[PDB]
């Protein structure tokens, strides 16, 4: 993408530049040269179009120049994305979106199944910390709350 | 005035389409005729499906059963007058039903209430009543439309032949009802309280209103059709009409049966135009076709030599011409069969039509596209109709068929291409046709002899026959045309002399050709007549010629083709046959045609060829006029064809009126002969002489193309045989009897005189003893030759008067002038008195008898700058108004001279051209005026030399300097009489103090418009007759077009005062006044006002060399000179001299008379009476039609109203009421409306007052703004000075920007729209016609002609149509999109930038005068980027945002299209 719809922050991008990094803006890779260990990394350069009535920017890959860098080590860094968790602990009633984040309630912070609450970066995605803390301290008071209303009564 | 449909895609009936059409025909008010009473309208009507439920329920009620099946409706118009002929009108519609075996349900009468309708509306009102008619045979439903239909025309022959008048049927069908009335279009759903009901449920609706022409409306008048809905107004109706009755004698079809016997008279009597096409369509409908497949075989494509569309269309549209004849003119089509509903446009695409899809599947079509509220988060897309295409939608399937998809599925159902192949051309036969068989040249004595026996001189050799061979073009004349009409003269004129051409006014637009030339076609067929409710290949098997016109060669390959099946008839007659030979002879040929065609010949070649010293020559015209009618009249001309050699053939005006009489192909032997024995002569030079005769051959397509453009038809195969001419000086009977349709109001010559003629001529040429040619004066003076209207002495005799200011010389021209032998209609009336002379004394004085004379307009290209200002100086001296004509007015001469001579004008006038109108030039005026048709060249635009352009012209009508410039025939602005009302509407609003006037040109059928335009409230006519002089035009329309305006002046006096309008406009006559005694007799015909023109030239110094298109005029008055203009004698003491001579002989006369005022005299006609010319001549006209007396009654004779008739107030009204502070503080403002289709020019008031104020140019851009939300009415913004910007959220209608004058318009969709800005029409057409500055920029498509004459404006559009940047001369024009054929067609100046994404403007474009080519120059890259971002700024648009992002890979997708005259005055050079 260009240089302003950078996801973090931009006083690293500006430390890295002064470090000695060198960026190559609205480049997406298409493939990796080599025998058995990569020898270079093949790409093409896309092309923005302007931002859509809704906010949405398509790109599209420009049919002429495609280029190649020779690299000696890569690094892949895509992404992250939630594991299958119902599947994995043992209980296949936890309810689920289509990425992974697990629905819950907005107030009480309860999971679909009584007792179990769940509360952090699972159910935003690729936050930030702050709002991990945000959302630990409601699910802290969540919790409390409903512990007292059950032994409560 | 409109046409309007709505429809169900999917095809389920509901109340929505209903309620929607009703609520769309409550929103056309603003353009029909607007009336004090209120209550009286012209017509009006709705079609919709049949509500069964409705029906069977009233049956149940009754008390009968419900059937299973459908219902019949049928609706009648009865006598009201009588209690017989309803009973008689009943009798037979049950005996005639019945006679098939159906159940009559019973009669209901259908529930009305008369308190809206007016007086004259009411008086013949008939009674309306329904009939329910039951299916119990159980047939199915095709069958039973078959049979209503058979029973329908079966009631209205039968109920013809008692002539049992005030009969009419609205519709019998078991699918649709017609609910139609003479009421206005709001107050349909108070007349008829049925349609208010809820069980008025449908899946269709056509509505339609109208704008009728004169004040007495006829129910069974009223549109909609069965099965068709018409806007626009059809040319040919003559000959199709006679087309149709040739080709009912052959046609049958199965689905009829015996039964096809009574319907062989298809169109009846007492129909318009828009009756006998429904008639027609409708036939063809019921025997199998559909309703596309109809109207592409009626109202055809034009078919181009072009590779735009595939050959599949191509084969289809030569199919459809090949079987038909194409019914011509505008016309916007709303029509329905049983399955189908399609809406369609005609050829030229004259009249819009927009259309509009919704989510509720649901299709809106009409003229204007604002009739129907709906918001626009509910549409999906919106468009329009070019030039020939269709858009249709399918109820039995629910489909939306567009043109192209449309197409392309009606192209599969026959195998076109390979029935197309049959044709066979003559080229091909021509070319096989070897170079042996030639016979030898005639030898000159012979030729000389046979043309001295027609009458040819010298000078129709070295005028009009060098030229022709010499160049590829036709003679030009620059004067009037003052030679004696032909029956008053005395030399030998020849037959085609009494036949004057035809053209159009108002109510039709003639077609220009030297620029869409592509749509006019000249395509020859012979035998091709057959059956027309047939398909199959031998329809298509015939011969086909590229030209009606053929050479000797060509003719003799044609005879060889035809060869054994052809029959020879002679067309000569005895010359010592005796008093009656002629007679014999014509009785002779016609009887032997039909006996030879009944005999299984199939060509008739009509020969002259043995003409001797002893046989003379028939005629051509009319033996073939004779031959025509007859085979015509006996049911046999859909058998053969009609081939003519003639001898007298040698200008473009006789092979016009022969195609016109009926002929097929015409040889002009003579006329080759000529040619090569000038040839042989050396007096072409180097040229060949085939090169010749093709250069000939062109010349006179190209004459006939305009000939043909005149009037507005397209195509020869429907103006062959139509009769579109009329003679003056025929007699009635010998007209009525051999030629087709042709009026002749004065009867004149019979046989006799003819033949005496005729027979003069002959003997003359065979007995005397010839040795060249007479020198011959027809177009110049000749002592030998003919006489003329201004001879040497007159002229000079005049000219001493006027210089020596003395009045008894002025007496002794008068008597020159007024004892000739008689030699106009004006000779032979008389006037004659009852009372007692008084004395000269006591009549008006001559101040208030000269202020009624003015000075016709002559613009400023013609005549040089000094005699022009000085008639401006001479006619304000005395009073009286003076006229500017076309070609602009200088503005420094806007003020008084310093001895106060103002050099002003006080009479503007609207170009065709609009070559200088602006803001300034329209509120500097008194009194307006629309020209319409110029007396020497009715139907054609003036010329100017490309040499004549001087710098100073250039400037004053933004033009490039040494450029020929021709004003356009049409006025791209005046289709019809509703844009001519909203033309005077414009022009009322735009200068609040002046009126408008309207000049016509005399013929026959003017009364009508006369008293159509005086329903526009026009308040002034001008009618000029043919003897008018020009500056530069043809010689064929100067001496063969046009009417006396003795005729016109008349007639339209009798038709105002019939109509009870006179009271209301004046009358204004001039062509060919030259004294006091001609003034007299024009007031007495009904004249006010007169206009003198030449006789004032003739005053100031022109003594009639008539070479004013050479720009050498000796003493120079019509010329652009410097060495000449020195040579100028002019001075306005001549003119006002001539005035006070002129007045005061009408005084003389008048005081002579008994009268003492011209008001005394106006109209009283009585006071004329005709003597003829002696027992010598004996020819017999009968000027009665000219002197009958139609009483006023109550109303005087004249205009008796004061001031101009003011017009109904805009929204601008409210405008001047807010924006007060910029008026008196002149501060900025800013203003926000609600805008609405029934509110037109929105923003012209506010300029009127802004350019009184400041000027043209006194604001800063963007002063005061103004917003408005919603589809605008028509010319928005019309004259905008700079300093006003309009901001339109929404849609345009048409002509928004007209004479755009320095303002600012901006237009864009709405925010919330879900549509893609550049695929949709968001503005209509005629864009910015004749614009000198501003700016305009939309976001979306435009419509047909986009920018035409635009000279100084810039533009940024997303799209365009067809026919686009036709004849611009300057600014630029950004088009981002596709555009159509005959692009830049006649550009002369500035530039245009097309994005090509389809690279497919090479196909498009006119490479005729433009060249295109791509940017190589950064200078003009800054522009268009500029544009484009001056665009993004204002529309917000997010096409052009996206172009801008990616600039340096879509800079190399643009085209750049500069005129050719333009490549050496360009500054910075397009090139390297
Ligand atoms: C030299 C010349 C130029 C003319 N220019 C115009 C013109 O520009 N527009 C127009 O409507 N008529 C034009 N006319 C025609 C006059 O307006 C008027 O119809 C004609 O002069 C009347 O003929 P008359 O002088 O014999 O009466 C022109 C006529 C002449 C002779
Ligand atoms: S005929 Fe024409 S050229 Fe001059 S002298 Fe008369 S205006």
């Amino acid at each position: 993408r260009d240089r302003k719809n950078m996801p973090g922050s931009q006083r690293e991008v500006a430390h890295a530049e002064e470090e000695g990094v060198e960026f190559i803006w609205q480049a997406a890779p298409e493939g990796f040269t080599g025998d058995t260990v990569v020898t270079g990394v093949r790409a093409v350069r896309i092309h923005l179009g302007v931002a859509d009535a809704t906010g949405r920017q398509t790109p599209q890959v420009i049919e002429g120049s495609e280029f190649t860098v020779q690299a000696d080590l890569v690094i892949k860094a895509l992404g992250f994305e939630p594991e299958d968790l119902p599947n994995a602990f043992d209980e296949p009633e936890l309810k689920v979106t289509r990425w992974g984040t697990l629905l819950v309630d907005h107030r009480t912070k309860m999971t679909n199944m009584d007792g179990v609450f769940a509360a952090g970066d699972i159910v935003r995605g690729a936050s930030l910390v702050v709002w991990a803390i945000r959302d630990g301290r409601d699910a802290a008071e969540g919790i409390h709350a409903y512990a007292k209303a059950k032994a409560e009564a | 005035c409109g046409v309007g449909f709505i429809a169900a895609i999917d095809g389920k009936p509901r109340r929505s389409v209903v309620e929607k059409g009703i609520e769309a025909l409550k929103a056309v008010w603003h353009r029909g005729a607007v009336d004090a009473d209120g209550k009286t309208g012209d017509g009006a009507g709705i079609h919709v499906a049949v509500p069964q439920k409705f029906f069977k329920d009233h049956v149940k009620v009754i008390g009968h059963r419900a059937p299973d099946n459908k219902l019949a409706v049928g609706q009648v118009f009865l006598p009201r007058i009588s209690l017989d002929a309803q009973e008689a009108c009943r009798c037979i519609v049950e005996t005639e039903i019945l006679a098939f075996g159906y159940y009559i349900y019973g009669w209901r009468q259908v529930p009305i209430n008369v308190d809206i309708i007016g007086e004259k509306a009411n008086a013949t009102r008939p009674e309306i009543e329904q009939i329910i008619v039951g299916n119990n045979k159980g047939v199915s439903d095709e069958q039973f439309e078959l049979d209503l239909y058979i029973i329908r025309r079966r009631i209205e022959k039968a109920v013809k032949g008692e002539q049992i008048n005030d009969f009419y049927i609205c519709s019998l069908s078991a699918r649709s009802i017609i609910y139609k009335g003479m009421f206005l279009a709001e107050q349909l759903t108070t007349f008829y309280p049925d349609l208010l009901d809820e069980r008025f449920e449908s899946d269709f609706a056509i509505y339609h209103q109208r704008y009728s022409t004169n004040t007495f409306p006829t129910w069974p008048l009223a549109q909609p059709f069965r099965m068709l809905a018409h806007n626009g107004e059809i040319n040919t109706v003559k000959g199709n009409v006679n087309w149709m009755k040739a080709h009912e004698t052959r046609m049958e079809h199965p689905a009829f049966g015996t039964h096809m016997q009574d319907l062989k008279p298809v169109i009846g009597v007492g129909l318009s135009d828009s009756g006998s096409l429904d008639t027609v369509f409708e036939v063809m409908v019921r025997a199998g076709r559909t309703a596309p497949m109809v109207k592409m075989m009626l109202v055809p494509q034009a078919l181009t030599s072009s590779q735009t569309t595939p050959d599949n269309h191509k084969a289809l549209i030569q199919y459809c011409n090949s079987v038909m004849e194409p019914w011509d003119g505008p016309a916007a089509l709303a029509m329905t069969d049983g399955r189908w509903v399609v809406g369609g446009m005609d050829r030229n695409g004259l009249r819009p039509m927009r259309y509009t899809i919704t989510t509720d599947g649901l299709i809106i079509g009409g003229s204007e596209t604002g009739m129907v509220k709906i918001d626009e988060t509910q549409v999906i897309e919106k468009g329009r109709l070019g030039p020939g295409e269709m858009i249709a939608v399918d109820l039995q399937s629910g489909k939306l068929y567009r043109d192209r998809e449309l197409k392309d599925h009606l192209a599969t159902l026959k195998p076109w291409d390979k029935w197309v192949q049959n044709t066979t051309h003559l080229d091909e036969l021509v070319k096989t046709a070897s170079l042996k068989g030639e016979p030898s040249d005639m030898d000159k004595a012979e030729l000389r002899r046979r043309q001295q026996a027609f009458g040819l001189t010298m000078e129709d050799m070295e005028l009009i026959l060098h030229p022709m061979v010499e160049d590829g073009k036709e003679a030009i004349g620059s004067m009037g045309d003052d030679s004696p009409i032909a029956v008053l003269s005395d030399k030998y004129r020849g037959l085609h002399h009494f036949f004057r051409q035809n053209f159009s006014q108002v109510t039709n637009p003639p077609i220009d050709s030297l620029r869409e030339r592509r749509v006019m076609s000249l395509k020859t067929r012979l035998g091709n007549l057959g059956n027309i409710l047939d398909e199959d290949e031998t329809q298509t098997r015939l011969l086909q010629l590229e030209s009606p016109v053929l050479t000797t060669a060509e003719f003799r390959a044609m005879r060889d083709y035809m060869g054994d099946t052809a029959a020879e008839i002679d067309a000569t007659f005895p010359v010592d046959g005796g008093p009656e030979a002629l007679r014999d002879a014509l009785r002779r040929i016609r009887q032997e045609t039909e006996d030879a065609v009944r005999g299984g010949a199939t060509h008739v070649i009509l020969t002259d060829e043995a003409m001797g010293p002893a046989r003379a020559a028939i005629p051509a015209i009319l033996a073939t006029g004779a031959v025509h009618t007859h085979l015509i009249r006996s049911n046999l001309r859909t058998f053969t064809s009609l081939n003519v050699r003639t001898a007298e053939g040698l200008d473009t005006h006789y092979f016009a009126v022969l195609i016109g009489v009926g002929a097929t192909t015409v040889n002009a032997y003579l006329a080759q002969e000529a040619i090569a024995e000038r040839h042989r002569r050396g007096l072409f030079g180097s040229m060949p002489l085939e090169k010749g005769m093709a250069n000939y051959k062109k010349a006179i397509d190209d004459g006939l193309l305009k000939i043909m453009s005149k009037m507005g038809i397209s195509v020869i195969s429907s103006y062959r045989g139509g009769g579109n001419f009329e003679a003056i000086g025929l007699s009635r009977a010998l007209v009525a009897e051999h030629f087709p349709a042709m009026v002749s109001r004065i009867s004149g010559i019979g046989l006799n005189g003819i033949q005496k003629k005729v027979l003069e001529q002959h003997a003359t040429a065979y007995n005397e003893e010839v040795v060249a040619l007479p020198v011959g004066g027809f177009y110049r003076f000749r002592k030998s030759g003919d006489r003329h209207g201004w001879e040497g002495g007159v002229i000079h005799t005049l000219q001493q008067a006027v210089t020596n200011d003395s009045y008894t010389t002025f007496k002794k021209y008068s008597e020159q002038v007024n004892k000739r032998p008689p030699m106009q209609l004006r000779d032979l009336l008389e006037l004659r008195s009852t009372k007692a002379p008084v004395p000269v004394d006591e009549v008006e004085s001559i101040t208030a008898i000269r202020k009624r004379f003015i000075t016709p307009g002559m613009s400023m290209g013609a005549l040089s700058p000094e005699a022009h200002g000085t008639l401006n100086v001479a006619m304000n001296r005395i009073g009286a108004k003076s006229d500017s004509g076309e070609g602009g007015e200088d503005p420094a001469r806007f003020r008084p001279d310093k001895n106060g001579d103002n050099w002003n004008s006080a009479i503007k006038q609207v170009a065709s051209g609009r070559f200088g109108v602006t803001a300034e030039y329209l509120n500097q005026c008194r009194e307006l005026e629309i020209k319409v048709a110029q007396g020497a060249k009715p139907g054609e635009g003036g010329q100017l030399p490309g040499f004549k352009v001087t710098e100073m012209i250039a400037r004053l009508r933004h033009s490039t300097p040494g450029v020929m410039l021709i004003s356009p025939p049409p006025h791209h602005d005046i289709y019809s009489i509703e844009d001519l009302a909203q033309l005077i509407y414009d022009l009322k609003q735009i200068n609040p103090d002046a009126k408008v006037t309207v000049k016509l040109v005399s013929r026959s059928g003017i009364g009508t418009i006369a008293a159509g335009v005086a329903k526009a409230n026009a308040d002034i006519i001008l009618i000029s007759g043919n003897s008018g002089g020009t500056g530069a035009s043809p010689q064929t329309s100067i001496k063969f077009a046009g009417l006396p305006w003795e005729m016109g002046l008349s007639e339209v006096h009798q038709v105002l005062t019939l109509n009870r309008l006179r009271h209301r406009v004046r009358l204004r006559t001039d062509g060919g006044l030259k004294t006091g005694r001609d003034i007299v007799i024009a007031a007495m015909l009904g004249a006010e006002e007169f206009g003198i023109g030449t006789a004032s030239l003739i005053a100031m110094g022109c003594i009639m060399v008539r070479q004013c298109h050479s720009n050498t005029c000796p003493v120079g008055v019509c010329v652009q000179d410097d060495k000449l203009r020195q040579k100028f004698v002019g001075t306005p003491e001549k003119v006002v001299n001539l005035f006070t001579f002129l007045a005061e002989e009408v005084r003389e006369i008048l005081a002579g008379l008994g009268f003492r005022s011209l008001n005394e005299v106006i109209g009283r006609t009585d006071l004329l009476h005709q003597v003829s010319r002696g027992a010598e001549h004996l020819d017999d006209l009968d000027l009665n039609p000219r002197l009958a007396q139609v009483d006023p009654g109550e109303n005087a004779r004249y205009c008796t109203l004061q001031g101009r008739n003011e017009v109904p107030d805009t929204l601008d009204a409210r405008i001047v009421a807010d924006a007060r502070p910029l008026f008196e503080e002149g501060e900025k403002m800013q203003l926000a409306y609600n805008a609405r289709n029934t509110q037109r020019a929105i923003g012209t008031r506010l300029s009127s007052m802004v350019t009184r104020k400041f000027g043209m140019f006194g604001l800063q851009p963007g002063h005061i703004t103004i917003r408005l939300r919603g589809t605008a009415g028509q010319s928005l913004g019309a004259f905008a000075v700079q300093g006003i910007k309009l901001e339109v959220m929404g849609d345009a209608n048409d002509y928004v920007g007209k004479g755009l004058s320095g303002g600012t318009i901006v237009v864009r969709p709405t925010t919330s729209s879900p549509l893609e800005t550049n695929k949709n029409t968001i503005i209509g057409n005629t864009v910015l016609y004749g614009a000198t500055a501003g700016k305009l920029f939309a976001a979306g498509q435009a419509g047909e002609r986009f920018a035409v004459r635009n000279s100084g404006a810039t533009v940024v559009v997303e799209g365009c149509g067809s026919n686009g940047c036709e004849y611009m001369t300057g600014g630029t024009a950004v088009i981002l999109g596709r555009v159509g054929d005959n692009f830049a067609a006649g550009m002369t100046g500035g530039m245009a930038y097309v994005y090509d994404l389809d690279d497919s403007l090479p196909l498009y474009i006119n490479d005729e005068s433009v060249i295109f080519q791509r940017i190589e120059v950064g200078h003009y890259e800054s522009q268009l980027k500029h544009l484009i971002e001056e665009h993004v700024t204002e529309t917000q648009s997010r096409f052009a945002a996206e172009i801008l992002n990616d600039w340096a890979r879509e800079v190399t997708k643009f085209w750049q299209v500069v005129p050719k005259e333009m490549l050496n005055r360009l500054e910075v050079p397009v090139h390297l």
